[PDB]
RNA sequence: AGCAGUAAGUACGCAUUGAUCCCUAGGUCUCCGAAUGGGGAAACCCAGCUGUUACUAGCAGUUAUUCAUGAGUGAAUACAUAGCUCAUGUAAAGGUAACGCAGAGAACUGAAACAUCUAAGUACCUGCAGGAAGAGAAAGUAAAAACGAUUUCGUAAGUAGCGGCGAGCGAACGCGAAGAAGGGCAAACCAAGAAGCUUGCUUCUUGGGGUUGUAGGACUGCAACGUGGACUUAAGCAUUAUAGUCGAAUAACCUGGGAAGGUUAAUCAAAGAGGGUAAUAAUCCCGUAGACAAAAUAGCGCUUAUACCUAGCAGUAUCCUGAGUAGGGCUGGACACGCGAAAUCCAGUUUGAAUCCGGGAGGACCAUCUCCCAACCCUAAAUACUCCUUAGUGACCGAUAGUGAACCAGUACCGUGAGGGAAAGGUGAAAAGAACCCCGAGAGGGGAGUGAAAUAGCACCUGAAACCGUGUGCCUACAAGAA
RNA sequence: UAUGAGUAGCGCAAGAUAAGUGAGAAUCUUAUCCACCGUAAGACUAAGGUUUCCAGGGGAAGGCUCGUCCGCCCUGGGUUAGUCGGGACCUAAGGCGAGGCCGAAAGGCGUAGUCGAUGGACAACUGGUUGAUAUUCCAGUACUAGAUAUGAUCGUGAUGG
């Protein structure tokens, strides 16, 4: 897409409906870290920088398509953009337009 | 016994330098057949 | 002008400081007068001469190839007394 | 081999009695003269040909 | 932010080699002390490095080519 | 809108202010290499000159050769000449995918052997060229009215022919289609000059003259047509590559680790091509169809006067029209053509015309007739092939295949060399890669936990097959079997 | 993947014990004896090898067995010149060869010239020095050649001889 963003919900897959904040995308991973979805955890070792370990609730990136941004009262779509304005205007259908 | 190669520098140049292959407008074509292949490298 | 590449720290360089010697390296394309001279210019440090040395290329496996590690010629920076020596 | 004679020792093939399938080599006439000064002064091969015909124009050509 | 002040802030008037880049192609073109801080150690912050060899390349690409 | 190639992997950092990136142009461009200041084995050494700036430095450039063009020099020997010196011009040497052309050019074969033939003037090798090359404007074919440069394809048709007439090789004509452009020069003459100025010169230089077949030009008459053709110049126009941009149309339930699958419904329409998405999508995304966009970018094309040389025409004073040239002898070769009745063309060698009342061709040749005008030069187009640039297409192919090479392949490796020449892709969706605990020198294991799954654990999907096993019910330690 | 087959071989010479090392020692290390070679099985030096050297660490393979050891592996250092060998000198044998010669072509020949050492030219040698470099680092003595600084004086005296 361009830039997540906002609250974002997810249809399909493991964690259906859910939507969460995002900033950190890094869009050439094409599959998008979000806070609260799928919840990857990790077994670390108790080595540097956590002397402990066994646990790392960092979370898994899901695709593109479970992917999907909702303009700002929650509505998602598809997103039309460039369209209004000087250099960009994002939206989707059916949508309040918000970016 | 004795066996065929115990060369020195000049053995293992002087038939095969880069001038010697390229000299005679034979072995410089034959260099080109080892740079149209483009093997590993061109002259040893 | 500086052409200095950099210096070279071993324990015999211990040695060089008390002997008032140094292990600086350079660029291939050089001469150790020229060298010379230029030590003499951005360091005002009174130099007799330079030994001639340099290293072979060092090709042993780094990595999963063969690492191509290429050699440097250790320029043996022997001065005169009664200078500014450089501890760094 | 002479310039303004045209061409060379040119090969060609030979033929024999209920012919065996052979080879010639063509050699036309040899001949090393300086005839005309025109600004010339240059020694040069010739053919023979060429040298019955120095009279149709060749002094300069 | 930093690198497009302070990179093109610097030499594109027309002021000369021995002239203008005195800064560069002659002051900080001692690239010593901060290489030969380089493999010293002791400095902690790299892109000190192709950044100023960046600028004096600029310089001279530039600068100390335009003439 | 993150960047910080490969990829982990780190750090200072860097960045919607506009980065990273994409494109275009300019920059610098280590050394070698055509490689070239000189030598030299490839990654070298040693220089000279000119300024530089300082040093028994450094910087920056000049210094290979041949050719051509000048300039100077000036031996035997006076001029001269050779020769030498300097200057100018990448010219131009060189690298080359395939096609071409030209030279040089075999054998093996086959002919049931083989000396003729064939293979083929092909394999090779060398040179010369471009985007194509050659190719070409009748000194043609043909045989009656018969047309009118070439080129490619089909036809004629294996037809005519040739050939130890074996084995084979092999037309052309005419027709049909594409493509369809011809135009200069020397000559003759005329004028200018200079000169054999030995005067009247009869050679050179310049510009007209005109490029010819039913002859044509010069001499007497006498007409301005765009033209790659009678200027394939420059200026605008237009549009394409060269950055890309927008770009429609959906929700729930069941299942599962996950819906796009099943089920329920709805939409769209120049987009239900295709690919991803944890499991098969038109409505999730890339996209797609369409619709926009480029300054520089390489072009293509249109209009413009210009970028210049041509016409008809009657008559015929004499000249011209392509000399060692045609031809003739001999030796070759190609032409279907193997010397033959042998045409016809091109070679060597020898001899050698005529020249417009001319000359040539019409398969030996002699007459009549038909056609043409060589022996001077250029000619697009239709054609051949791709290393290449994408746009792509597949009753192509799926890791012994498909390129030798899906993988750091021409790699490893062999060989001194020329050369040869391998093997190998797949975890899981996502490393979420097994924290911890215990055994163990360690590895490795075992629990835990991980994940939908751990026979799923890093050469990891799936896992036979030979091989080795471990357990298992029966039988065999008086037996000499294709079992 | 068998098989043969746990068989051949284990690549021409003798070690021995104690102690250490480790987890594990025959084979690692030390001590102490023995033993062998010794016109060599010593040292030094060509070509060659191309870092194999040493230091530290480790033991996936390699070591023909083991293996803590190693020419194995990771990491890091280690080679120093006016005089040593070469080049900045000359040149044989030879090669290349502008000129020129001939040749289908490519070419092959070759005058001048050019490189081409195994040759001929010429200054440094004692002592110490590391884990390792020593004629190279430095103490002592030099000498060679040049430089700029400085009373010459006509002097140098060639590719010629």
């Amino acid at each position: 897409f361009v830039k997540t963003g906002d609250t974002v919900k997810v249809i399909a897959g493991k964690d259906r409906g859910t939507t969460g904040k995002v900033i950190k995308a890094l869009p050439k991973v094409n599959k998008v870290v979000v806070e609260g979805v799928a919840i990857m955890k990790k077994h670390q070792k108790p080595n540097s920088e956590n002397p402990s370990g066994a646990i790392l609730e960092i979370e898994a990136p899901i695709h593109v398509s479970n992917v999907q941004v909702l303009d700002k009262n929650g509505v998602a779509g598809r997103v039309g953009y460039k369209v209004v304005d000087d250099k960009k205007v994002r939206f989707n259908k059916k949508s309040g337009e918000i970016l | 016994m004795k066996r065929t190669y115990q060369p020195h520098k000049k053995s293992r140049k002087t038939t095969h330098g880069f001038r010697s292959r390229m000299a005679t407008k034979n072995g410089r074509r034959v260099l080109a057949a080892r740079r149209r292949k483009g093997r590993a490298s061109l002259t040893v | 002008y500086d052409i200095i590449r950099k210096p070279i720290i071993t324990e015999a360089s211990m040695a060089a400081m008390d002997q008032k010697k140094y292990t600086f390296e350079v660029d291939s394309r050089a001469h150790k007068l020229l060298i010379k001279q230029a030590v003499e210019a951005v360091f005002d440090v009174k130099v007799a001469s330079v030994n001639t040395i340099s290293v072979k290329p060092k090709s042993k496996r780094v990595g999963k190839y063969t690492g191509t590690k290429s050699g440097y010629k250790k320029a043996i920076v022997t001065l005169t007394e009664d200078s500014k020596t450089i501890e760094i | 081999e002479c310039y303004f004679t045209g061409r060379k020792t040119v090969s060609s093939n030979n033929r024999s009695h209920a012919m065996n399938q052979t080879k010639r080599v063509v050699k036309p006439n040899l001949q090393k003269v300086t005839i005309l000064e025109n600004g010339e002064l240059k020694t040069v091969w010739a053919s023979a040909k060429a040298l019955k015909k120095l009279p149709a124009g060749v002094e300069r050509v | 932010k930093l690198s497009e002040t302070k990179s093109l802030l610097k030499d594109l008037r027309a002021l000369s080699v021995e002239e203008l880049t005195t800064r560069e192609a002659e002051l900080k073109k001692e690239l010593f002390d901060l290489r030969f801080q380089a493999a010293a150690g002791r400095l902690e912050n790299t892109a000190k490095l192709d950044e100023v060899k960046k600028t004096i390349a600029r310089v001279k690409t530039v600068q100390a080519e335009l003439n």
